[PDB]
């Protein structure tokens, strides 16, 4: 599709983990690579998220 | 089974994408996937070194037809909307012929053919 | 909820909250008023939205009125005449008032000393009062009064009655200001001024202030108001109290034996002739059936429809309209789940259909789930929908819509406190 | 044989237009200038941006305006200072002048070349028989898009070709035929 | 974004949003006008800031 | 000064949105914040403009 409307293919296979998408420009050697891999969240990260939520509700108050 | 039922598939680290453009083939673009670790379907997938992959170049064509623009005598140039143009199939515009010599046919009240068969006004 | 109370939005490239959209029905900034389907009218005093009457045969008399009016405020003393536009006569006015309780204003009373020609008209408005005791630019009601409707007298005896299509809910302890506007320079009104003789009783003079809690105002552009502390308009304000039911009767009436079966098949509680329809009829193939319609009354009944003389087509008009919000760009916050919440008052024979679009109004979708209902007050009920609109993938655009419709003119729906939020799950 | 860009001026008085070559097989394309009136368009979020029209073959903008009620023009935008046509696809608001607020809807009127569809915009009929038979494009349907009056309609179609062959006999008595050029 | 439209800030011991700071360019409360390097001017109607002309 | 280059999104014909997201501190956490924008020109007519400044912090 044209660059304004191009989208990556839609997939729902559980057996595969998506690491990212590669976009190729029309008739060119250049290509745009982006990583969208799902990454874990350790307990420290979740605690930091909880602290962020606490700050959010404090600011709301 | 326990890992997938608890957390599903996820990445741990690595697996960054980088473009290199190695000239293994003119019809492909090389891409490098950096080393990393991940758990897919509950099974660990540890890769110590980067993996090279190649994508085919895009050559599929879109057709634009009846792209209209009003011609101005002051400015002769007219632009095309789609940028990566390959080839122009046809350009058509109204043209005026002045003083075209025509021979009268032998038959009376007959028909004399013009040099161009796309005429619409005398 | 916090965004519900903002009521402000920029024109060119507005910053919008991601995954949030709410309408407090307090301003026009959030609404796409230029949309072709936009036909809703706001009521800023109540923070509600409703449908205004649109006209697009036999007469009918409103026997059991839907409410009873009572004159609570009345400043009767008058002494002089003041031109409605004093500062532009070759070679607008307002009067403030307030109530100590929550009252449903139904109609106004005004007294005109002179009027213009047949084609002239006067615009009557009710505007709010700001903190420093002056009229503001907010308008809670508006109507147009023709020259015929404006009665005049040389002794301040003629009282022209002003009716609005929507009742003005005056909150207790808040000031409000009647406003009178007209481009014509040949309109005058009676004003009572302290220390001046009365028109009908020169022997007596207005000793104290005519209306203590109000002030007369004058302006050259309906923005900057000059108060007249010692003067007040001669006016009266009527407040209403609605009753249980209202009844209309039509004047007596394609061959009668087919006609009465055909008619009583359509005149029923569920088709657009809403309410308990009844008739009586005469034998001998007489043509004079007489129709009656009874319906349940409420506090939102239009005083203009009650006062006006009905017909079988003005009544039984099915009003329609919709609210359409401005398109929201959710590119930076893709979503696939939507939580739609709104409070709606639904009299019998009314509907409110929520809708949404993820393509800038090219296509309008409908929710498959049925809303869960929680009662807000005696009238309004809260409707909430929580549905995964997209099974796979994520949308990047949002545009909220509500479709309102009626079976007859008197009974209309009302909506308020519209909140829409989106999630990615 | 292929006939392309066969031109005929369309008249509002007479919808039918004839095809020169008689044995027509199929009509490849019929195109004519069409006017769209009152096309709803939504303003994009980006200020001074571009809003795409439903048809990408547009070449002239007639009127851009907004309405709060039917027939009442709240405002009419002036072409050349408020907006311009860009690439025959978009209403570009890059000029300095006024523009609608983001997220608001406005109307657009414009002209474009529409590829007519058989059985929807026109119907094909015939009158005669044999070599005198003729094919016509009638533009009969009421809802179908018709060309603007006094504009050119271009038709592309194919038609069968005749062939003429010569009969020969050799000294062995073998009758044979050589095919001529179609 | 919501804090961008506030445009108010107390003088002595102000309550401030944690991990948030935004300037709507509609008031001087958020700005440290007494800083040595402060040399911008406000355009409150546009909610923009720029530089004014100065000699030498 | 931030080491990353900002990602650009166009706002209108004049203004462009600049966004930076950088882990300013590799280890530990800061406890103070003071925002600053430095504006400069090289003639008297052509001057820059700024609006809608928003700064937020996180612990990651």
């Amino acid at each position: 599709n044209i660059m304004r409307l191009v989208t990556p293919p839609l997939n729902t296979d559980p057996e595969n983990l998506q690491l990212g998408t590669v976009t190729v420009l029309p008739d060119s050697d250049e290509a745009v690579c982006i990583s969208f891999a799902i990454t874990r969240l350790s307990m420290e990260d979740l605690q930091k998220v909880k602290t962020r939520v606490d700050n959010l509700e404090y600011n709301q108050a | 089974e326990r890992t997938y039922d608890e957390s599903g598939s996820y990445k741990v680290n690595g697996f960054e994408l980088f473009s290199e453009g190695n000239a293994e083939d003119d019809d492909h673009v090389s891409v490098v996937v950096d080393a990393g670790k991940a758990y897919v379907k509950g099974f660990k997938v540890d890769k110590p070194v980067s993996t090279r992959i190649s994508v085919p170049k895009s050559y599929d064509l879109g057709t634009a037809e009846n792209e209209s623009t009003i011609f101005n005598k002051s400015n002769n140039s007219i632009s095309l909307a789609n940028s990566p143009v390959k080839e122009i199939r046809r350009v058509t515009g109204q043209v005026l012929i002045e003083k075209e010599r025509v021979t009268r046919g032998a038959q009376g009240d007959g028909q004399d053919f013009l040099s161009n068969n796309t005429a619409f006004e005398i | 909820v916090n965004a519900l109370d903002d009521g402000a939005m920029e024109g060119q490239n507005p910053l919008t909250l991601r995954s949030v959209f709410s309408e407090g029905f307090i301003s026009l900034d959030k609404a796409d008023i230029t949309h072709p389907d936009f036909g809703i009218v706001f009521s800023f005093e109540d923070a509600e939205a409703t449908l205004a009457y649109t006209e697009a045969h036999i007469w009918g008399r409103l026997i059991s009125a839907p409410f009873t009016e009572e004159r609570t405020i009345y400043q009767g003393q008058a002494s002089e005449t003041l031109n409605v536009n004093p500062y532009n006569i070759p070679n607008p006015l307002a009067q403030s008032f307030q109530y100590d309780e929550n009252r449903t204003i139904s109609s106004l009373g005004l007294y005109f000393a002179s009027k213009g020609d047949k084609q002239s008209n006067v615009v009557i408005q009710i505007r709010g009062m700001g903190d420093q005791g002056y009229p503001n630019k907010t308008i809670y009601a508006e109507t147009v009064m023709n020259a015929d409707d404006i009665k005049v007298s040389n002794n301040a005896s003629a009282e022209t009655r002003v009716y609005f299509d929507d009742p003005m809910m005056a909150e207790g302890g808040k000031e409000y200001a009647i406003v009178i506007i007209t481009e014509n320079s040949d309109y005058t009104m009676w004003v009572g001024t302290r220390t001046k003789p009365k028109i009908d009783k020169p022997n007596e003079v207005i000793s104290g202030n005519p209306y203590l809690q109000g002030v007369l105002f004058s302006s050259s552009n309906a923005s900057t108001w000059t108060p007249h502390q010692n003067s007040d308009l001669k006016f009266g304000i009527y407040t209403s109290k609605f009753n249980e039911t209202a009844t209309i009767e039509f004047e007596p009436i394609k061959l009668i034996l087919d006609d009465m079966a055909s008619s009583t098949t359509f005149d029923q509680l569920k088709w657009e002739p809403i309410g308990n329809y009844q008739d009586l009829d005469v034998l001998g193939l007489a043509r004079q059936v007489k129709l009656r319609a009874t319906f349940e009354s409420n506090r939102y009944i239009s005083p203009l429809m009650s006062s006006s003389d009905l017909t079988f087509t003005t009544f039984l008009t099915e009003l329609t309209g919709s609210y359409v919000g401005r398109a929201i760009d959710m590119t930076e916050a893709p979503y696939n789940t939507v939580r739609f919440s709104y409070e709606a008052f639904l009299p019998k024979g009314t509907k409110v259909v929520p809708k949404y679009s993820a393509d800038d109004g090219k296509t309008w979708k409908t929710f498959t789930k049925s809303p869960t209902t929680t009662r807000a007050n005696n009238e309004f009920t809260r409707y909430v929908i929580d549905e995964k609109v997209k099974s796979s993938g994520t949308n990047t655009k949002l545009q909220v819509r509500l479709d309102l419709s009626t079976e007859n003119s008197f009974l209309r729906p009302r909506v308020r406190r519209l909140m829409v939020t989106t999630r990615d799950e | 044989g292929t006939a392309e860009n066969e031109s005929t001026i369309f008249n509002k008085s007479n919808n039918s237009i004839s095809l020169a070559n008689s044995p027509v097989k199929e009509i490849r394309r019929v195109t004519g200038q069409v006017l769209i009136e009152k096309e709803r368009v939504t303003r994009g979020a980006q200020g001074d941006g571009q809003d795409f029209l439903s048809n990408n073959t547009a070449f002239e903008i007639v009127k851009v305006w907004t309405e709060t009620s039917p027939g009442v023009t709240t405002k009419e935008y002036k072409q050349g200072e408020d907006f311009r046509l860009t690439d025959g696809q978009t209403i570009d608001w890059s000029p300095q002048g006024q523009e609608p607020s983001g997220g608001t809807s406005y109307y657009v009127s414009y002209k474009y070349n529409k590829r007519m569809e058989a059985g929807k915009d026109y119907e094909v009929t015939t009158q005669g028989e044999g070599l005198s038979k003729k094919w016509y494009i009638n533009f009969t349907p009421s809802n179908g898009a018709k060309p603007i009056d006094q504009t050119v309609v271009l038709v592309d179609y194919t038609y069968y070709l005749a062939r003429k062959d010569s009969v020969f006999i050799n000294k062995y008595g073998d009758i044979a035929i050589l095919p001529g050029e179609p």
